[PDB]
């Protein structure tokens, strides 16, 4: 028997089909890419899904269900968590890099300016600044949200997470729409390029912490949140003022400053 | 404000729910605190719980060394440290 | 809704023997073999895929 | 030229190589100083008997294998740097050519008055004439005046190349969409050797770069003929 | 700075709530009136063929492999200008 | 270190083969390919 | 004010990168020829702008800026 | 519970030495190989 | 239960045996790819044809030498292996993590080998520069699957990353301060904290690189206003931290070994090794554009660069003299191991003195894209990073196995090996002085002498690596099982015996607060 607090996680098989999911995943951009077909990237997907589904399932059978989430095993959640925000700052600043780089030295190519010739911007003082309204006031509600759980209050974290959610779908639906309207494409040169890219990855980025607060209300639900253990949420809270930050940083550096 | 929460103390299960006991009653069986240090004489020996007949004790012999000090520590007499001479014991058992 | 938590912690600390993955029934058996065949499949294809590229046509 | 056996650098051709090669000695005597110190410190650790295998105090030693070193790299910056801003320093040249990079061989144009411009590819070991070196030699020579400051400006038309003259003391990288500077000033006539210092495909190594230096006058009835 | 409201008395479940529906949403309310009042179909700008725009180096491996993911024809030209 | 003797131990004669048999894993295909580097170029 | 051997230091310009030289002395000839031909003057006080950008623009780079302002495609303000 | 001790945490049996001679060989083998064949591949298209 | 203990692993051993295993395999494939390089350099004239296949080769030579060999043998293996038993942590924070990091690599290697397989391969040198990796120069499949494989591997790193840094932070005895853990699980620490703040920047521009070949966006194509030079500032921004990532858990190693082989009980100055290492890591983050001194950067850039550049040798000094000094006074056991170390100290102090020549802008003028750089790095890899693996896969053997390797085999191994890569890379500095370039298949006929010696002395180190094959055969054939081990009071990895059980540390150590 163990005498220490740290969990001797079971024999998993979702290690080798997510490995293998990925080789799917990318085998299947090259065969789509290249050789016009998309078979292997939807079988990659799926296998993709439905490992993410059994692993973190398994993980909330370990915590909720089984009670392995001692306080030791939660201060090691924590700092991986840091560890994983932190990695995603430094992907976003190789975008923000190139922006940099591109937008302060406009090449003879583009007319030596910024923005270039030929491109119309959008106004940050429309859509831009509605987008960034909803996600700010995002992180008052989920903010509430967290208070209203340690006070013990099921209905209104429920409230509070529902609202957060309805705002980060809202976003994602005014960016959809901004996607289409806007009269340049991610072909319209270095000034496409960094603009898709970067507000694409963000936008990416807004769905996968969407569909992580989304999984968080549905364990609300199921009162599988205590007033006092509850790191699900806490990182999905994380997750969300990054989603936030990146897009003021977005706001501030490609609508405002490079139009 | 409503309830509809769970606390820890309703509904934490498994190892965490034995830790949370434990830690009320003054009692660490999951080794989560440093244990605190006797005069280390052969009188007063360093009591090492272990559920077992011998337990690897690591000594940091002055405050700031670098380098912990490592040895088995069987059941039997107080043994002691080879590098300060301070005395552990091993006493038993129970725990979980 | 209702707080069924204690159940579940009653079936997941059953003393069967069952890895956690398996724990829940002949569903997680059923998902389990679907994922491991999926990916088994979808890795001889990609084989095949890779094969089939590495020679050129006309 | 590079010959056989070499060990060391090309023989200077301009002020610059020159002042590079006293550098470099300079630099390598502290290399030998220190790969030797610490050959010579190994094996005397290695040869005795004598044991002391308690606790050793570091706080006095420590100080001086950190002081030491540092005065040894401000010894080898002060030269460094005083060269380096030689080699950017403001030139007043008197001609200016452009190479431009290509899959696989250079084109040079002299444009200051007439519009020459020329591609200049790597002869065929087969169409060698005896005494001529295998992969070294190009059909068309760039013919400069030697003893005067010329501006030599590199880009590319596809891929990275990169513009080397060794014995000049010359690497400038060809990077498409960009026009990068150089200076370049032969001490003496004759004929020198550089090849494509960057990878760019098949035939990177088959798109060499022969200077001749002569006198101005043969460079302009050189230019005229070349129209 | 210290915004300018008053607070700080608590922080605590309550005091959120009242910024969530006292300031948070009604900002987003301002928002949603400043920009559904400023757009009605922005006049189409006019196509010049520049060769730093409309890039295609390599067909996209959708459609007819020269049309963007969201393409509008109303204000996306192809590198031959606007369609309908 | 210290150790048991070998429990089954390696004469001369079969490390003498072990050796042989790693090498021969080596060369005999690389030479192969090397060999006929020519019959291949011509193509 | 000539004697040109070749474009000389130009201060605003005293590094490797050399690209934007060859650009801005292209841009001012062309925008210096053509306020010479709308306000009737000489187009010869713009002669040095050219002695520079032909000098120091490789070759490729001056027929496609040219066939640009030809097309109307050229993204430099003149 | 998984078997314990030397010869006993590796996924190779060491039982037979001759047997283990004969996957070391592909093992090693296998890896050493590849690239000569991969050489020999882009040499028989080109 | 092979399928269970293997291919579902959750223990830190068996994944850490992964690890070596993967590693050796890629070292084979890695051995063989530099053999043809050699090849077609031992003699002048054209033994496979252009530069393009010649640098499929050059390029898959470095990609597995760096990411499926060092890297797996080092963090993976070595490091899942001896971090939990050296903190006394029963294992990993996240062991089911851990397991995915592994199974990501043969995937990662599949793609890579297809990549040489389809078109042409990617004759892009391991830096996959534009224009030449661009959708022209390098139509197809090859670069793309070059760039889905190094996405895969800093994945699968990122993860471990993550893993490393949670279990030496939080799964200690709750009295051991990090100024109390060895050298070893310090040098893995701050590898992790490099791995985890540069791979994501690559990921970004080789994700850029993947756009502009396939989605029609311009980062770094002039035509829509891009610029080849950004991509080489991402790459190196990676780049440079990359290769302290290579030598920092070898820098462990070698303390551990020093130490043990000199019968000290702890090496000399261990806050000064912290503080050298963590000030390597930070160094190695701030001087990424020495790889750029001939792209026209502005002079005060290149000064800048070059002065800070200059500055890790203090750190790296610090270190080679407390090795020494680890020395002094030792009870010296000429061991198989001890000749790696020692080798390792003298040959790394070679090639970081080359390293401070070429930090010299100026002088990298001259010796920039020419064999001296080539020198450099393999005297820093073949003969530093390589050295620390084998000094520490002789050391630790009969620990991971229970069973002995022949010290004399081992040594006769070493001598070979030491003969063979000072023949290869020694002469290779003349070349670049000479000035011949990097990725040439062919050589002006000046440059025959010194090409053929260093192809001679590359079959010499060949046969050095079969050796190793039989070496490791002879051990598991003969099965001389281990009794008796020095020093464990200062060496716990060593404590549980050889092999430890699958379970080590179920009951933590005692460990008091005093
Ligand atoms: C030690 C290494 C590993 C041991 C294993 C064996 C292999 C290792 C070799 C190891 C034997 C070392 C021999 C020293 C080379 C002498 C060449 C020289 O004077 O170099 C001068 C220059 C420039 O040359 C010139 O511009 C003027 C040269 C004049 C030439 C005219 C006549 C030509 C004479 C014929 C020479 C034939 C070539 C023979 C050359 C040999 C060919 C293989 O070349 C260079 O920069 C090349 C320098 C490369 C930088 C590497 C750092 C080396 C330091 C560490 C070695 C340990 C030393 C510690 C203190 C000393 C104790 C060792
Ligand atoms: C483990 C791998 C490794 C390590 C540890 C290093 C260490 C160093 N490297 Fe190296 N390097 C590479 C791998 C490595 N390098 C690779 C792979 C490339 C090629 C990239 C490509 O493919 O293009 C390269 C390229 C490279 C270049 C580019 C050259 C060019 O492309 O033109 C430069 C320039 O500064 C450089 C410098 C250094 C310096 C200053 C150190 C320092 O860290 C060395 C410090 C060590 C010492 C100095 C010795 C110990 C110190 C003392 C004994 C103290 C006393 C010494 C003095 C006072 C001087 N390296
Ligand atoms: C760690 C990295 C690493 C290692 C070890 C090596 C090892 C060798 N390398 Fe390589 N090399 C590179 C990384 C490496 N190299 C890189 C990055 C480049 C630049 C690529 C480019 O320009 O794009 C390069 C370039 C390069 C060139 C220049 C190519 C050119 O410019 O045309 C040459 C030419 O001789 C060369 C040769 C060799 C040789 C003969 C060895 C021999 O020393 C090999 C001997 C074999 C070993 C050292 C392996 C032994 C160890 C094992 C098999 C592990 C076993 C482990 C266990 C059992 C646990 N290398
Ligand atoms: C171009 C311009 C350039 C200018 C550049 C100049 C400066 C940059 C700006 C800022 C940085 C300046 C200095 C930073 C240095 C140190 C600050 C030290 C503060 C500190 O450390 O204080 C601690 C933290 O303070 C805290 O968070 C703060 C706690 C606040 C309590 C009192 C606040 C009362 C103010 C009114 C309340 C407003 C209501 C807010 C709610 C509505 C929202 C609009 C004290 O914590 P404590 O005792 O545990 O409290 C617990 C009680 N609950
Ligand atoms: C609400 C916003 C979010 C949208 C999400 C839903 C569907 C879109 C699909 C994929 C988006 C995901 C990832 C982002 C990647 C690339 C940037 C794409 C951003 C985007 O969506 O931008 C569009 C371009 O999409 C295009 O063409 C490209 C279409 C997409 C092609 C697939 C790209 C896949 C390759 C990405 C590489 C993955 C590698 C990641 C590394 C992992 C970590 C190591 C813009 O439309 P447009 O018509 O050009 O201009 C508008 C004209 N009015
Ligand atoms: C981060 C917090 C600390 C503060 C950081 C401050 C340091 C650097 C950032 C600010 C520097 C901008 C200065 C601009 C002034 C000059 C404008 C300019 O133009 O510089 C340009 C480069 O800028 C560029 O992209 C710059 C792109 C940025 C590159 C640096 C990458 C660092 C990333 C690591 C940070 C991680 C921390 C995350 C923070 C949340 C190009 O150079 P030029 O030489 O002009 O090219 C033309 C030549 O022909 C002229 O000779
Ligand atoms: C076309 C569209 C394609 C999009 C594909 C991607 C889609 C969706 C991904 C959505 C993310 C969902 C993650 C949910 C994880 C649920 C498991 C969980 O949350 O597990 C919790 C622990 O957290 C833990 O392990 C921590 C779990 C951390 C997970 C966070 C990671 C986010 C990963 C995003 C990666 C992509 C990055 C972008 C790269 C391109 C359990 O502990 P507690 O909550 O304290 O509970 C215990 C109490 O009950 C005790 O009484
Ligand atoms: C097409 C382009 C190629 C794309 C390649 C994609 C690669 C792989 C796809 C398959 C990965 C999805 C499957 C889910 C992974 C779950 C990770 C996780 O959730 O790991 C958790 C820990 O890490 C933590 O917290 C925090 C860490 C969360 C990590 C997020 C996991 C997703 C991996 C994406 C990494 C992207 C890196 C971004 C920078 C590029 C849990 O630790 P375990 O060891 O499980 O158990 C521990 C037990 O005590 C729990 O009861
Ligand atoms: C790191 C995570 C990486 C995730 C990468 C995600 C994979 C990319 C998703 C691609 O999605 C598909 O894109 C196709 C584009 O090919 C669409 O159909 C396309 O196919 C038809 C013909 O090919 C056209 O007529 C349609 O207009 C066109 O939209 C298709 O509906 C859509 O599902
Ligand atoms: C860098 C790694 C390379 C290391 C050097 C390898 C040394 C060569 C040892 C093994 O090579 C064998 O040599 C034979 C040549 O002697 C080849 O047979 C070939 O040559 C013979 C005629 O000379 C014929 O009898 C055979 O049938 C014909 O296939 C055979 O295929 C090859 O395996
Ligand atoms: C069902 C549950 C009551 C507590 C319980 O389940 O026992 C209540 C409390 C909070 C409720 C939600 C929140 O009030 C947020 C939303 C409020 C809107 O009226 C729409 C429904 C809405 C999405 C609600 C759905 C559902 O009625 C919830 C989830
Ligand atoms: C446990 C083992 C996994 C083997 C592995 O990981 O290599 C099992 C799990 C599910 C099994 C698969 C499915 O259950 C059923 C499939 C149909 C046939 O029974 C054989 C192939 C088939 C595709 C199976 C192969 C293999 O027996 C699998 C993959
Ligand atoms: C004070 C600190 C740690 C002490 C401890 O708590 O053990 C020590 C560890 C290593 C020391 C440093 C290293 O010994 C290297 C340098 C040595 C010089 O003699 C002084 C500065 C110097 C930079 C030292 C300053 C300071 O004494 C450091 C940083
Ligand atoms: C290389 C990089 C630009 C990257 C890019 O062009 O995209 C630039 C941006 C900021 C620059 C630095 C800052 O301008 C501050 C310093 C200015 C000094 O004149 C040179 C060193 C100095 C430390 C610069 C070095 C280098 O040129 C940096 C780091
Ligand atoms: Cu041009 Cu290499
Ligand atoms: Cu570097
Ligand atoms: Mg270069
Ligand atoms: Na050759
Ligand atoms: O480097
Ligand atoms: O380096
Ligand atoms: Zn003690």
């Amino acid at each position: 028997h163990q005498t220490h607090a740290y969990h001797m996680v079971n024999p998993s098989p979702w290690p080798l089909t997510g490995a293998l999911s990925a080789l799917l995943m990318t085998s299947g951009l090259t065969m789509w890419f290249h050789f016009n077909s998309m078979t292997l990237l939807m079988i990659g997907l799926t296998t993709n899904m439905l490992t993410m589904y059994q692993w973190w399932r398994d993980v909330i059978r370990e915590s909720t269900f089984q009670g392995h989430h001692t306080p030791a095993v939660q201060k090691g959640l924590r700092y991986g968590m840091i560890l994983f925000i932190i990695s995603e700052v430094l992907f976003f600043t190789g975008f923000f890099w190139a922006f940099y780089h591109s937008s302060l030295a406009p090449t003879p190519e583009l007319g030596g300016c910024w923005p270039p010739t030929g491109i119309h911007p959008l106004n940050p003082l429309e859509v831009p600044l509605l987008n960034t309204s909803v996600l700010l006031a995002s992180g008052v509600s989920i903010t509430w949200a967290h208070h209203s759980l340690m006070e013990g209050d099921r209905k209104h974290m429920l409230q509070a997470l529902f609202i957060t959610i309805t705002l980060g779908v809202y976003f994602t639906l005014l960016q959809a729409s901004e996607y289409y309207e806007a009269p340049f494409t991610i072909s319209d040169g270095v000034y496409g390029s960094t603009f898709f890219v970067a507000t694409g990855f963000h936008g990416l980025h807004v769905i996968i912490g969407s569909t992580f607060l989304i999984v968080c209300f549905f364990r609300q639900l199921k009162f599988h949140f205590t007033s006092n253990h509850h790191f699900g949420f806490e990182a999905a809270a994380w997750y969300w003022h990054f989603v936030d930050v990146v897009w003021l940083f977005l706001y501030v550096s490609i609508y405002w400053w490079g139009s | 404000s409503g309830g509809g929460v769970p606390t820890d103390e309703e509904q934490a299960t498994g190892l965490e729910r034995e830790v949370m006991l434990a830690a009320r009653k003054g009692q660490d069986p999951y080794n989560i605190l440093a244990p605190k240090a006797t005069s280390g004489t052969k009188e007063d020996p360093n009591l090492v719980p272990s559920i077992t007949n011998k337990r690897i004790v690591g000594c940091i012999c002055e405050e700031d060394n670098s380098t912990v000090i490592w040895f088995w520590l069987h059941k039997g007499e107080a043994q002691r440290c080879p590098s300060c001479g301070t005395h552990y014991k091993l006493v038993p058992h129970q725990l979980a | 809704f209702e707080n069924r938590v204690a159940e579940k912690q009653k079936l997941f600390q059953e003393d069967n023997g069952l890895p956690v993955h398996l724990k829940g029934g002949a569903t997680d058996n059923i998902l389990y073999r679907v994922t491991m065949t999926l990916c088994l499949g979808g890795t001889l294809y990609s084989l095949y895929c890779l094969g089939w590229a590495s020679f050129p046509h006309k | 030229m590079a010959y056989p056996m070499q060990l060391g650098f090309q023989d200077a051709t301009s002020p610059i190589m020159e002042e590079l090669l006293h550098f470099h000695d300079h630099t390598l005597m502290i290399v030998f100083l220190i790969s030797s110190l610490v050959l010579y410190i190994i094996s005397l650790m290695l040869t005795t008997k004598l044991t002391h295998t308690s606790t050793m105090d570091a706080q006095e030693v420590e100080t001086i294998w950190t002081i030491l070193p540092a005065i040894i790299l401000i010894l080898i910056a002060l030269p460094s740097l005083r060269i380096l801003y030689m080699m950017d320093e403001i030139n007043n040249p008197s001609l200016t050519v452009k190479t431009m990079g290509h899959q696989w061989y250079w084109s040079y144009e002299y444009t200051d008055y007439e519009d020459l411009s020329f591609d200049s590819y790597m002869i065929p070991t087969s169409e060698l004439k005896p005494g001529e070196l295998r992969l070294l030699e190009v059909d068309n020579r760039v013919v400069l005046p030697m003893e005067m400051t010329i501006r030599m400006l590199v880009s590319s038309e596809d891929v990275l190349h990169s513009w080397a003259v060794p014995s000049l003391g010359l690497k400038t990288d060809a990077i498409p969409g960009r026009l990068n500077q150089t200076t370049l000033m032969s001490s003496r006539p004759g004929l020198y050797y550089g090849q494509c210092s960057e990878i760019c495909g098949s035939n990177h190594s088959f798109m060499p770069i022969v200077l001749e230096l002569v006198p101005l006058k043969y460079f302009e009835k050189w230019s005229a003929s070349m129209l | 700075a210290s915004a300018a409201k008053g607070d700080h008395g608590g922080t605590g479940a309550r005091t959120w709530r009242f910024l969530t529906f006292g300031l948070a949403l009604p900002s987003v309310a301002l928002c949603t009136l400043n920009s559904w009042l400023h757009s009605g179909h922005r006049e189409r700008p006019a196509f010049i063929p520049y060769h730093h725009l409309r890039i295609r180096t390599k067909p996209f491996s959708w459609g007819d492999g020269n049309h963007t993911f969201f393409h509008n024809p109303r204000v996306n030209p192809l590198p031959t200008g606007y369609e309908k | 270190i210290t150790a048991k003797p070998a429990k089954t131990p390696t004469s001369p004669k079969e490390q003498a083969i072990g050796l042989s048999v790693t090498f021969l894993s080596f060369l005999l295909p690389a030479g192969w390919v090397l060999y006929h580097l020519d019959n291949y170029k011509k193509s | 004010i000539k004697n040109y051997q070749t474009a000389p230091f130009d201060s605003r310009f005293p590094n490797q990168n050399q690209t934007r030289n060859c650009w801005q002395n292209y841009l001012d000839f062309h925008r210096c020829e053509k306020a010479m031909t709308a306000k009737g003057g000489d187009v010869s006080v713009c002669e040095w702008y050219r002695r520079v950008y032909k000098s120091l623009c490789p070759i490729s780079w001056v027929s496609t800026w040219d066939d640009r302002r030809a097309e109307g495609t050229f993204p430099g303000k003149i | 519970h998984y078997e314990e001790g030397p010869g006993k945490n590796i996924p190779f049996s060491v039982e037979n030495k001759w047997r283990l001679l004969a996957m070391m060989t592909l093992f090693f083998g296998s890896g050493f190989a590849a690239p000569f064949f991969i050489v020999r591949h882009q040499l028989l298209k080109k | 239960m092979f399928i269970n203990r293997w291919l579902f692993s959750t223990n830190h051993k068996d994944i850490g045996t992964l690890y070596l295993l993967f590693g050796a395999w890629a070292g084979m494939v890695g051995t063989a790819l530099s053999l043809l390089i050699r090849a077609e350099l031992g003699q002048p004239g054209t033994l496979l044809g252009d530069d393009q296949i010649y640098n499929v080769v050059v390029t898959a030579h470095a990609f597995v030498m760096i990411f499926f060999m060092v890297m797996p043998i080092m963090i993976g293996g070595f490091g899942n292996w001896l971090v939990p038993l050296m903190i006394g942590a029963p294992d990993m924070a996240f062991p089911r993590m851990n397991n995915m990091s592994f199974w990501l690599l043969p995937p990662s290697f599949l793609l890579l080998l297809a990549s040489s397989m389809v078109e042409a391969g990617a004759g892009t040198g391991w830096t996959v520069y534009p224009p030449l990796a661009g959708n022209l120069a390098h139509a197809g499949a090859s670069v793309d699957l070059t760039i889905f494989s190094l996405h895969l591997a800093g994945v699968s790193s990122i993860l471990g990353a993550i893993n490393f840094i949670t279990t030496i932070i939080n799964m200690k005895p709750p009295a051991m301060s990090q100024y109390q853990t060895p050298l070893f699980v310090w040098s893995v620490m701050i590898t992790a904290v490099l791995l985890l703040l540069s791979l994501p920047v690559l990921a970004a521009g080789i994700t850029m690189l993947l756009t502009d070949r396939n989605l029609n966006t311009t980062f770094f194509d002039p035509a829509g206003g891009g610029d080849p030079i950004l991509y080489q500032h991402l790459f190196w921004f990676f780049g440079h931290p990359e290769v302290y990532i290579l030598i920092l858990p070898g820098f462990g190693m070698i303390s551990h070994i020093v130490t043990y082989y000199s019968g000290k009980k702890e090496p000399f100055g261990y806050m000064g090794m912290v503080w050298a290492m963590m000030s390597i890591g930070f160094l190695g983050f701030i001087v990424w554009a020495h790889h750029m001194f001939t792209v026209g950067m502005d002079v005060d850039t290149r000064a800048y660069f070059t002065s800070a550049t200059m500055i890790i040798a203090i750190p790296t000094g610090v270190k080679v003299f407390s090795w020494l000094a680890t020395l002094h006074g030792g009870n010296i056991k000429w061991s198989p191991a001890m000749m790696w170390a020692l080798g390792f100290i003298f040959l790394f102090t070679v090639g970081g003195l080359t390293g401070i020549v070429l930090a010299n802008s100026s002088l990298d003028i001259v010796l920039h894209d020419t064999y001296y750089v080539v020198a450099h790095f393999h005297y820093v890899l073949s003969m530093g990073a390589v050295f620390a693996i084998m000094g520490g896969f002789v050391h630790w053997f009969p620990l991971f196995s229970g069973y002995t390797l022949n010290d004399t085999w081992a040594k006769i191994h070493f001598a070979i090996m030491f003969v063979g890569v000072n023949m290869t890379f020694f002469p290779q500095h003349f070349l670049g002085l000479s000035g011949m370039p990097r990725r040439y298949s062919d050589y002006p006929d000046a440059y025959t002498m010194w090409n053929t010696i260093s192809s001679m002395g590359s079959f010499i180190s060949l046969t050095a690596v079969m050796l190793m094959v039989f070496i490791i055969w002879e051990a598991f054939a003969s099965k001389r099982e281990v009794l008796t081990v020095d020093l464990t009071t200062t060496n716990l990895e060593w404590l549980n015996g050889c092999p430890p059980p699958y379970h080590t540390f179920e009951e933590p150590t005692y460990v008091n607060l005093k």
